[PDB]
This record gives C-alpha cells, structure tokens and sequence, in this order.
RNA sequence: GUAAACGAUGUCGACUUGGAGGUUGUGCCCUUGAGGCGUGGCUUCCGGAGCUAACGCGUUAAGUCGACCGCCUGGGGAGUACGGCCGCAAGGUUAAAACUCAAAUGAAUUGACGGGGGCCCGCACAAGCGGUGGAGCAUGUGGUUUAAUUCGAUGCAACGCG
C-alpha cells in the first residue's frame, strides 16, 4: 500500500456456468471457508430465480446486479483540519465487488426463512428496484448529490 | 478591466487582464501593515532575491548525475 | 414586463458569498439571486459551485423581460469570479463584454487591523 | 411515540396490485416497499389515488387482482 | 524631552591587495550605431592580509597610527529610596546603602526536543474480514477478609506471568 502494487488474486470461474461473477459472489457470502455450504445456497437462489425471472444467467445475476451497483460514493478528503466528505466517482472493477457486498447484507439481513429462498426474494427485489439494497444505493447517491459542492 | 474580445467563441481570455491588479493589490488592502513591518517585508524579500545568483553560482560541480 | 432587450448584470463575488443581480441598462433593478439565498447556508456558499447555481438561478424568474444580450461587471474578487460567467451562457445569454469594476482607493482610509 | 418491536423485515408483498375499487381501475403500478425506517410523502393531485393507495397497504380494500401481502407482525 | 532614539559601533585626519553592481557629475573619443577610454561624490553584496573568544569586520575596518571628549569595574537589591533641578501633571535627569549569592554573562560544539521544514518507511491511517467492551463459566491480578489467605512480576516491556 505505502510503496507496492498487487497484481491480482486469479480466481476459478464458477462449475455450473462459465463465468467469474459468480464464483466471486459465492467467496463474497460464504463464512469460515464453507464453500461447499454456500455452493448449494446459491445455486438453489439461482434455481428458484429462473422460474420467477424467465432467464437463466442473465435476467437472474446482471439485471439485479446494475439495478444495485453504485456510480459515486463519499470519502473523507479534509484540507484544513475540517471533517466534511467528498464525493468521488467509484471505479468499474469496485462496482461489482460493492454491490455483490450490499446485496448479500440484504440477504443476510430479511429474516424469514432459509438463506437460499431469502437471497433469491432479495435479488427479485433488487431486479425490480425493490429492495434494501437499492435503497443503499439511492441514499449513497442522496449524500453525494448533497455533498456535490466540493470537487 | 474591461474587454470585448468578439474573435474567440466563449474562450475567456482575461488571465492576462486579472492578472494586472485584482489578484495583488486588493488582497494586499485587505490590513494594515504597520508602517514598519512594510519595510523589513521588502527588505527580507529584496535580500532573498539576490540569492538567486547564488543558486546559480553553484552549477560548476560535475556532480555524477 | 416592458421586454427589455439588452441588460446588465453585476456579479458581486466576495469571500463569504456571491450576489448576481440582472438589471437594465440604467440601473434598475429586474431580479436577483445569492448564493446564501439558493439554499448553502453555511460554509458551502463560498464554494464556486454555488455561484453557479445562483447565477443559473437568477437567470431564471427573469424570462418575464426577454433578454437576448448581457454585459456582464464583475466585482469583489472571490471565488465565485470566473465559474459564473459559463453559468449564465449555460442559460442562452449573449455575453458580449465582460467588464471587471473593483473598488480600488488611491491610498484612502485606514483598512482594519490585521488578525491573528 | 412509544418503542415497537420493529422486527418483520419484508414490510409487504407488493406484485400486481392493479386497485380499481370495483367499478373502475384506479391503480395498477407501484412502487419500492417500505423497507423498515424509510419515510415517503405521497404528492399529487386531488382524485388520484393517493387515498386509495393508503387503504389498500392498511388492508380494509381488497384488490381486485390480489395478494396484497402484509408481514406477520406488523402494527 | 523619552525609544531596540540600533550599522547595539563618538567626531576629525593619515596610510594599507581585489571583484560584482546601483545612483549623480565631468574630459577625451571610431556618440563615428541602444558605444568605448579616464576621473570625482554617495551607496549595496562577497571577499585577501591583518585583527578577534568566536561569530565576523575587511579601503564606508572591528587593520596600522595621532588629537579631543563620553563611559565601565561580579549578579541581585536598583536606574530603586532620600536630596537637589526641571514639569500643569504623567514624570524626566543626577544618584546610593544595608542585606544576599558564588556565581551571573558572551560565542561556539555534541546530543535531545519543536503544535519548524524536506525525503522515506511500518496492518500506522485508509479498503475489508473477524473480534474484546454486555451476559454464563475458566484463569490470573489488584482490593476487602482471615489464624494464613507463602514469596516474586505490576505502564508499553506485570496481570492463561515464575
Ligand atoms: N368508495 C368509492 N367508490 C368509488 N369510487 C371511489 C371511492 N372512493 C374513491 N373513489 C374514486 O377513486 C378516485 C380516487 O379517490 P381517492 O379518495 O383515493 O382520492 P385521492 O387521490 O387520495 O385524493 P383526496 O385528497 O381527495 O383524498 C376518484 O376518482 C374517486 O372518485
Ligand atoms: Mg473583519
Ligand atoms: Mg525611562
Ligand atoms: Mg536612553
Ligand atoms: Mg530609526
Ligand atoms: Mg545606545
Ligand atoms: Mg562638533
Ligand atoms: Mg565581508
Ligand atoms: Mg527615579
Ligand atoms: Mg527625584
Ligand atoms: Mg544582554
Ligand atoms: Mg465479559
Ligand atoms: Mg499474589
Ligand atoms: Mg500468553
Ligand atoms: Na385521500
């Protein structure tokens, strides 16, 4: 951080289908390296989202995914000894890595019964601009709006 | 300061009119110097400047680099 | 009313605020608009991105007399000086001039103390 | 106001509620739910619905196409 | 009638290598063209010998000499008290002692420190994940108690430690 740099950590694409978003949403909400626990999880979100959806890959993960991802965001860039945030405009690649964090916090949160049929309510939700997720996204973009003076 | 300057399309062009009085002499009437610290402003400001052959005189190092 | 043609606007900048004023050009007053009054109370009015906002906010509610052409007079240096201009050709005025008054004494009264 | 428990997350199950009161349609789109601690204002004009939309989420106007939903432990 | 009224350097005069400039006079000359060649007055910066405790001064000496004047004799007490003179007054000028200490003081050197500066680093901040601080129990430590609650470690670097 102070002085190196890091290439990338290369990560195995997903079994099932082949692509990356997937397997790196499964690492995102997995806990104490039980992968194979939330293999099933998300794979039976990814069942149960189909037959609502209409579409297997697509209209399941990317459709809630732009819905959910963010455009601009606060950091704190004081000058003169003040504490007041400054809104920058996030990067591509951390796109989908903040919002595959935010939408696993909704599921995480949304208590009714198990994670597998919780995640999928969320990420229908988060396809049709319904859920708590998204509504993360309209009050980070409400505070950078409102911070927009600084630039 | 006043211009017209018709030939370019929206392209400003008044640096060179501002920076004639507006960014020196305004902030310097802002407060009042003293009436002695004016000068060993100048003075210090004045002294500084010959320094600059100073700085020149030290080019004649071969200095490796 | 009365469909003035050609106006003036004053643009008076300072360190704590910026007031833009459009006016004929006699000097009667048509509409005007701040900074502070465009809803930045506080430390965000002296940003330049709030004259922007004033200037395109006294553009407006001036529609009522038409104006085509603006010479613009900017005075009392300050933050919002140079960001205003592109927030009033932004509303579909004619920036002809740009005059720049600024009250400047010949060695006159005694300026206040300095702070510390 | 006092403390409530607060506790059901999904507030309610909104999908097609297409409010028409009988004789008419009067809603059929709708809009992001309440999602515990948000605060909405609902604008517009007179004859519009707005007190429709209010019965219909409070559950004393059935609509017509149905499953309005409500959470176990609401309030 | 007092100032850090300060180049903290009394006035006058004589002598003793150089360099880069500033401003103000003058003669000659290829002003023959925004130029050269000499000579005075004032002035800024750097520097040789020499001088100096060192810092530095260095032809405008703090160098080598002469004339005249003013002032100093450890730090406090103290530029104070009393007295005289001056002042409308505030005060100014001249000016002690008793007592007390063995030190005050200048310049420079090595460190350390700075809410002084410059350049780099560290899971230091930032970006994240998981925790302690809340409840039950285990263990240690202080406290209080007791016939004894054996002794030691007790900021970081003692407290699941000997
Ligand atoms: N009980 C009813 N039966 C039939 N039509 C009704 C009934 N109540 C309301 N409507 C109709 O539904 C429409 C909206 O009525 P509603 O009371 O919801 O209005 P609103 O937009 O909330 O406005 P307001 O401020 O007047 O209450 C109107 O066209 C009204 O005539
Ligand atoms: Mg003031
Ligand atoms: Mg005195
Ligand atoms: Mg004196
Ligand atoms: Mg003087
Ligand atoms: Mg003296
Ligand atoms: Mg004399
Ligand atoms: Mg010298
Ligand atoms: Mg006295
Ligand atoms: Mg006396
Ligand atoms: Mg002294
Ligand atoms: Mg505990
Ligand atoms: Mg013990
Ligand atoms: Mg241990
Ligand atoms: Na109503």
């Amino acid at each position: 951080p102070r002085r190196r740099v890091i290439g990338q950590r290369k990560i195995l694409p997903d079994p099932k289908f082949g692509s990356e978003l997937l397997a790196k949403f499964v690492n995102i909400l997995m806990v104490d390296g039980k992968k194979s626990t939330a293999e099933s999880i998300v794979y039976s979100a990814l069942e149960t989202l189909a037959q609502r959806s209409g579409k297997s890959e697509l209209e399941a993960f990317e459709v809630a995914l732009e819905n959910v991802r963010p455009t601009v965001e606060v950091k704190s860039r004081r000058v003169g000894g003040s504490t007041y945030q400054v809104p920058v405009e996030v990067r591509p690649v951390r796109r989908n890595a903040l919002a595959m964090r935010w939408i696993v916090e909704a599921a995480r949160k949304r208590g009714d019964k198990s994670m597998a049929l919780r995640l999928a309510n969320e990420l229908s939700d988060a396809a049709e601009n319904k859920g708590t997720a998204v509504k993360k996204r309209e009050d980070v973009h409400r505070m950078a709006e409102a911070n927009k003076a600084f630039a | 300061i006043k211009v017209r300057e018709n030939e370019p399309f929206d392209v400003a062009l008044r640096r060179f009119k501002r920076s004639c009085e507006k960014a020196g002499v305004l902030a310097e009437v802002r407060r009042r110097e003293f009436y002695e610290k004016p000068t060993t402003e100048r003075k210090r400001a004045k002294a500084s400047a010959v320094k600059r052959h100073a700085k020149k005189l030290a080019r004649e190092n071969a200095r490796r680099t | 009313r009365k469909q003035v043609s050609d106006g003036v606007a004053h643009i008076h900048a300072s360190f704590n605020n910026t007031i833009v004023t459009i006016t004929d050009r006699q000097g009667n007053a048509l509409g005007w608009a701040t900074a502070g009054g465009s809803g930045f109370r506080g430390s965000r009015k002296s940003t330049p991105f709030a004259a922007q906002v004033a200037a395109e906010r006294c553009a407006d509610a001036v529609k009522e007399y038409g104006i085509k052409n603006l010479e613009v007079m900017v005075k009392g240096p300050g933050p919002g000086r140079e960001s205003t201009i592109r927030a009033l050709n932004a509303a579909g005025f004619r920036i002809t001039n740009i005059t720049d008054v600024t009250p400047i004494p010949h060695n006159g009264c005694r300026p206040p103390k300095k702070r510390r | 106001f006092r403390a409530p428990e607060s506790l059901p997350n999904p507030l309610l199950k909104m999908e097609k509620v297409s409010a028409g009161y009988g004789d008419r349609i009067i809603l059929d789109s709708i809009k992001l739910n309440l999602v515990p601690g948000s605060r909405i204002g609902l604008l517009g004009r007179n004859g519009a619905g707005k007190s429709t939309l209010i019965k219909l989420l409070a559950g004393e106007l059935a609509p017509v196409s149905g499953e309005i939903g409500l959470a176990k432990g609401i309030k």
